[PDB]
């Protein structure tokens, strides 16, 4: 093998470099190269990518989401909920130093951290009907605070919930206000969640606090053969029919011993 | 039936090289010898060489020895012909032709459609 | 629907086992067909050698 | 009762639930859901139900 990543039948792969799948899909500030992504043939990820979830926490069913990305060749990102749809909540103060952008604190771009506005947090009751003709990947989250002082300082409500409801999804959440150790400089956590919204189906969000509200979702506009490749090999500006993580194969042999 | 399908026509500069393939369609040709025969405009047919891939023979003409490279792929059933150091005398119509048996003595009963190479 | 990796694992495991056993059956049939025809040829040659 | 629960307890099952009162899409004309649960009760073993 010549030890380079090539195009699979003339389609450029999605090479995330130091970004991860979670940082890409949630919109990491250190992944702004991949805000608008064309159609790919396969996804290339590093073995230990530096730009993971910048705020500490987790993406729930992350490996199920990565299994669904082996059957998706193109996303077309749309703004399902604009930031002007939150008049009574602060959409600009939700930043942290764990997600820095050019030295200044920032946040994920595909979701909005909603802080209390005018020392109040009214109960969010918002819905989005999928009027498109294809499936929609919607990512939201919950912020687990550190103490009750942080809970009153950020959301004004001591006991909050998050209700998410679709045709097949019934979700009720509550923040786990506890003491953790410092990961990435922050003591709080953020559990992120995803679903696939079918056409002619609505998603309903209800919360009175701790809501990492979605702004950008992803339209699944193409399905087909794909994979997520764990490879540190650089791009080679080349085309091929067979690709391995260590390098593409351009031969007609019945066997190879390059990579499983 | 077996039909030999060649590549398209090539336009080349002098000093370059041209690679012409001959895909055997409708059946394999690994047990027969596939020859490469060129035809200059206004001249007769000229043998360049051939390959018998399972038999393991790769023959070349003495007037083409060292300048033409003929290889075969037995997994894609494709025979290739690479001609280096093109001049204006290499302008011809290039045919791949399958013999009647494993070697080159028999008559070439299956022919490709031809590939015109013009050097200018 | 939230168990797609284990479902793909089960599908690939059962398909791979069916492929291994299909290969085993086909290759055993081909190899023993060669051995049977060569066994008949050896029996004819061996009867000829016995008479000779 | 605004805040209800369901407590189910056997020899091997310890279950506590609460309804997920939320807005969700219409399936079969209804916006309510019903999560159904099952268990296998061994002989000489009781199942206890508690709910308000
Ligand atoms: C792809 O095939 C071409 C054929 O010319 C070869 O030059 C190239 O090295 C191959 N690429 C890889 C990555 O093996
Ligand atoms: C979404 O829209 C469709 C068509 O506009 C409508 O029939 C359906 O009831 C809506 N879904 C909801 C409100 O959950």
């Amino acid at each position: 093998h010549n030890g380079k990543l090539c195009d699979l039948n003339g389609v450029k792969p999605l090479i995330l470099k130091d970004c991860s799948v979670a940082g890409w899909l949630l919109g990491n500030p250190m992944c702004d190269e991949f805000i608008r992504v064309p159609e790919w043939s396969y996804i290339v990820e590093r073995a230990n990518p530096a730009n993971d979830l910048c705020y500490p926490g987790s993406l729930n069913d992350y490996e199920e989401l990565k299994h669904m990305l082996s059957r998706i060749n193109h996303f077309e990102k749309i703004q399902i909920i604009p930031k002007s749809s939150w008049p009574n909540h602060e959409t600009s103060l939700g930043v942290s130093a764990a997600c820095p952008y050019q030295g200044a604190p920032s946040f994920f771009r595909n979701v909005v951290w909603l802080i209390k506005k005018n020392d109040a947090y009214p109960t969010i009751k918002i819905s989005y009907n999928n009027t498109n003709r294809e499936d929609l990947l919607i990512l939201w989250g919950i912020h687990h605070s550190n103490n009750a002082e942080e809970q009153t300082n950020l959301y004004k409500n001591p006991i909050t919930y998050i209700s998410v409801g679709t045709s097949t999804l019934n979700q009720r959440l509550a923040p786990k206000i506890a003491t953790r150790s410092q990961v990435n400089g922050q003591r709080g956590r953020m559990d992120f969640f995803w679903t696939i919204l079918k056409p002619d189906d609505a998603i309903h969000f209800e919360s009175n606090g701790n809501f990492i509200a979605p702004e950008y979702a992803y339209k699944i506009v193409k399905k087909g053969d794909s994979t997520i490749m764990k490879s540190g090999v650089e791009y080679g500006h080349c085309n091929t029919k067979c690709q391995t993580p260590v390098g593409a194969i351009n031969s007609s042999m019945p066997f190879h011993n390059i990579h499983p | 039936q077996v039909q030999l399908v060649q590549s398209g026509a090539e336009v080349k500069k002098p000093g370059s090289s041209v690679k012409v393939s001959c895909k055997s369609s409708g059946g394999t040709s690994n047990n027969y010898a596939i020859s490469w025969v060129r035809q200059a405009p206004g001249q007769g047919l000229d043998w360049m060489g051939g390959i018998s891939p399972i038999f393991g023979s790769t023959a070349y003409a003495q007037k083409f020895q060292g300048r033409v490279t003929i290889s075969a792929d037995i997994f894609s059933n494709t025979a290739y012909m690479e001609l280096n150091s093109l001049t204006s005398e290499d302008t011809a119509v290039y045919f791949c032709a399958r013999h009647g048996n494993y070697y080159y003595y028999s008559g070439m009963d299956v022919w490709g459609q031809g590939t015109t190479v013009t050097v200018s | 629907n939230l168990e797609r990796r284990i479902e793909n694992l089960n599908k690939k495991m059962e398909d791979g086992f069916l492929d291994v056993w299909t290969y085993n059956a086909e290759l055993l049939v081909l190899m023993e067909n060669e051995r049977t025809l060569d066994f008949h040829d050896s029996n004819v040659k061996n009867l000829y050698d016995k008479v000779r």
